[PDB]
């Protein structure tokens, strides 16, 4: 089928960019500067416009020196290599990358839309059809990523954006990692952690599917399946695998979720013989047109609503290590 | 409220190259084990890892009036009480409540073993006491290292099994993820002739004797005793037929000395990799060979 075609052509396109990262592409003098929405509690993200084309992009300001501290400096040098090598419709884009004494500036695409977390929390919960709509997009995105042996590891409403077309756009590859075999960092979000992560048994693609189960549950319920006031209790619930579904959850949904939230890896959807098709062919996704969702031809159920002046050092610093970029 | 991500310190799982000594009496260690039974991170750890972990636990002496942990402070260790009394306090908004006490028993701060996060309560000693402590980094490294070593070892025993040679790397790892281990003392029965064949074994140590009571050979009667058909050793496997058929076990299997086997459920195996017959055919130039091995003479 074309699925194989697409993925094959996909791996090709990816391995090429992966084994030859596109370093320092565009020049900072081609982009101006507008607002400056990028504070929070880390990093400096400011809006910006383009010259000739005159487009809008989101530039992440990462002071070459600012690094070295914090928690890590590879979970980034690696993050950059991935964003640049990947290409999918429901994935944010690394448009332009560059550095020099400033060093390591990320020119991400910009969608003047709304956050998934804000939307979900306001209305409480999505109808199953609407939830299925967003879910399909994440299934497809994970199939693509896993095709490239890349695991996301941080699925959650907070990391999902709703673009002006009403489709999902995934952001923040802080924990994204290419792994063929097994990996071990205990990372992600409490509510969304897999039993194997919590217990350090080693893991790979299966955690993303577990997270999806959590993500789908929360969308249709309004709250995550293993919620609790204390982190410890959340994990003990996660490890026990016992889940209680709201009254309004349909049968097909409950079944799909029992298969995604499987503590037993021999029974978890996505991890079995057929992989992602066990999910794509599930009765809950029967009314889903996978190609349609991919081409973004389906009508989304919700269209969202729509400082300072830093300078270089006139000299390149930490460039004696951030070479690869 | 937006939930923030958490992350522990990274570490090269694959053993760098052999390169924590805190004395403990039998009673002390035995008491530490008891205190740890229910802690989820410890709850289902194997014998070895638990030992290495207790080995790594350092002692911390505390004088009365001293703060073991203070609410809000960053956490790095988990503590088990050895001696002493302690008062537990929890501040909610502007109020601080002396909520509970510990009297020479207890543990707290388990969360610190996962990632760095603020201490949720304050613990103060009310007498001279002693606590056993464990640093996150030390704890995570002991565990990951050991599980990554176990994985490599499981991987090898699956890889050397010819029946699984056509398996891809990722397919062997799915097995490694779920496969079990069992220890058998010399002479104890592992497989009983007649019961249902649900799994297969791969000997990783010791030997196994396969016996058959020669009666199921005719029409009613005979031998009705004990005959050894085969005798397997380290690296070999038995019970393979459960992977390709659904008839009661043909013969019984007993441990010849101390034995350690990897045990894999057939149904789980199929759900993960599909039926074994297809795997055997994957490499067509060895299909016949494989067939003769499974249903052949010897």
């Amino acid at each position: 089928e074309s699925v194989k075609e697409f993925l094959a052509k996909a791996k090709e396109d990816f391995l090429k960019k992966w084994e030859t990262p596109s370093q320092n592409t565009a020049q900072l003098d081609q982009f101006d500067r507008i607002k400056t929405l990028g504070t929070g509690s880390f990093g400096r993200v400011m809006l910006v416009k383009h010259k000739e084309s005159g487009n809008h992009y989101a530039m992440k300001i990462l002071d070459k020196q600012k690094v070295v501290k914090l928690k890590q400096i590879e979970h980034t040098l690696n993050e950059k290599r991935i964003l640049q090598a990947v290409n999918f419709p429901f994935l944010v884009k690394l448009e332009f990358s560059f550095k020099d004494n400033s060093n390591l500036y990320m020119v991400m695409e910009y969608v003047a839309g709304g956050e998934m977390f804000s939307h979900l929390r306001r209305i409480g919960r999505f109808s199953e059809p609407h939830a299925r709509f967003y879910a399909a997009q994440i299934v497809l995105t994970f199939e693509y990523l896993h095709s490239l042996d890349l695991i996301y590891r941080d699925l959650k409403p907070e990391n999902l954006l709703i673009d002006q077309q009403g489709y999902i756009q995934v952001t923040d590859f802080g924990f994204a990692k290419r792994v063929k075999g097994r990996t071990w960092t205990l990372c992600g979000t409490p509510e969304y952690l897999a039993p194997e992560i919590i217990l350090s048994k080693g893991y790979n693609k299966a955690v993303d599917w577990w997270a999806l189960g959590v993500l789908i549950y929360e969308m249709a319920a309004g709250y995550p399946p293993f919620f609790a006031d204390q982190p410890i209790q959340i994990y003990e619930k996660i490890v026990s695998g016992k889940v209680r579904f709201p009254s309004h959850f349909s049968s097909d949904l409950k079944d799909l979720l029992r298969n995604l939230l499987q503590v037993d890896l021999t029974k978890r959807f996505g991890n079995l013989k057929n992989g992602v098709n066990d999910i794509k062919n599930h009765k809950w996704f029967a009314t889903t047109d996978w190609i349609a969702i991919y081409q973004r031809k389906v009508e989304a159920p919700f269209i969202p609503k729509f400082e300072e002046e830093i300078r270089v050092s006139i000299n390149e610093k930490c460039g004696k290590e951030f070479t690869e970029f | 409220t937006r939930r923030v991500s958490v992350c522990a310190e990274t570490f090269n799982p694959d053993e760098e190259e052999e390169d924590v000594v805190h004395p403990k009496t039998d009673e002390q260690r035995c008491r530490l084990q008891e205190a740890c039974k229910d802690i989820l991170l410890f709850k289902n750890l194997d014998q070895e890892q638990l030992s290495q972990v207790l080995d790594a636990m350092f002692e911390k002496i505390v004088k009365t009036d001293e703060h073991v942990i203070d609410q809000g402070d960053d956490g790095d260790n988990f503590y088990v009480i050895e001696r002493g009394t302690y008062d537990i306090l929890v501040t909610k908004d502007n109020q601080t409540r002396s909520v509970g006490q510990y009297d020479n028993r207890g543990s707290f701060g388990e969360l610190a073993l996962m990632y760095n996060t603020p201490r949720a309560a304050t613990i103060i000693a009310t007498s001279e006491g002693s606590l056993w402590g464990l640093d996150r980094v030390t704890f995570r490294r002991i565990i990951v290292k050991n599980n990554a070593k176990k994985r490599k070892m499981f991987e090898s025993f699956i890889e050397s099994v010819p029946l699984f040679k056509s398996l891809e790397m990722s397919e062997r790892m799915k097995i490694v993820d779920v496969i079990g281990e069992k220890i058998y003392k010399d002479g104890e029965r592992i497989i009983a002739q007649g019961e249902k064949a649900d799994s297969f074994y791969i000997i990783e140590s010791g030997e196994v004797s396969i016996l058959i009571r020669s009666k199921t050979k005719s029409n009613k009667n005979g031998g009705n005793q004990e005959v050894e058909i085969a005798h397997c050793h380290k690296g070999q496997y038995f019970g393979e037929l459960a992977l390709v058929t659904n008839k009661p076990r043909a013969a019984s299997a007993y441990g010849v000395g101390d034995v350690k086997c990897l045990v894999m459920d057939v149904q789980a195996f199929e759900r993960l990799l599909g039926p074994c017959m297809d795997i055997m055919k994957r490499n067509i130039s060895h299909y016949e060979e494989q067939l003769v091995k499974m249903f052949g003479s010897n």
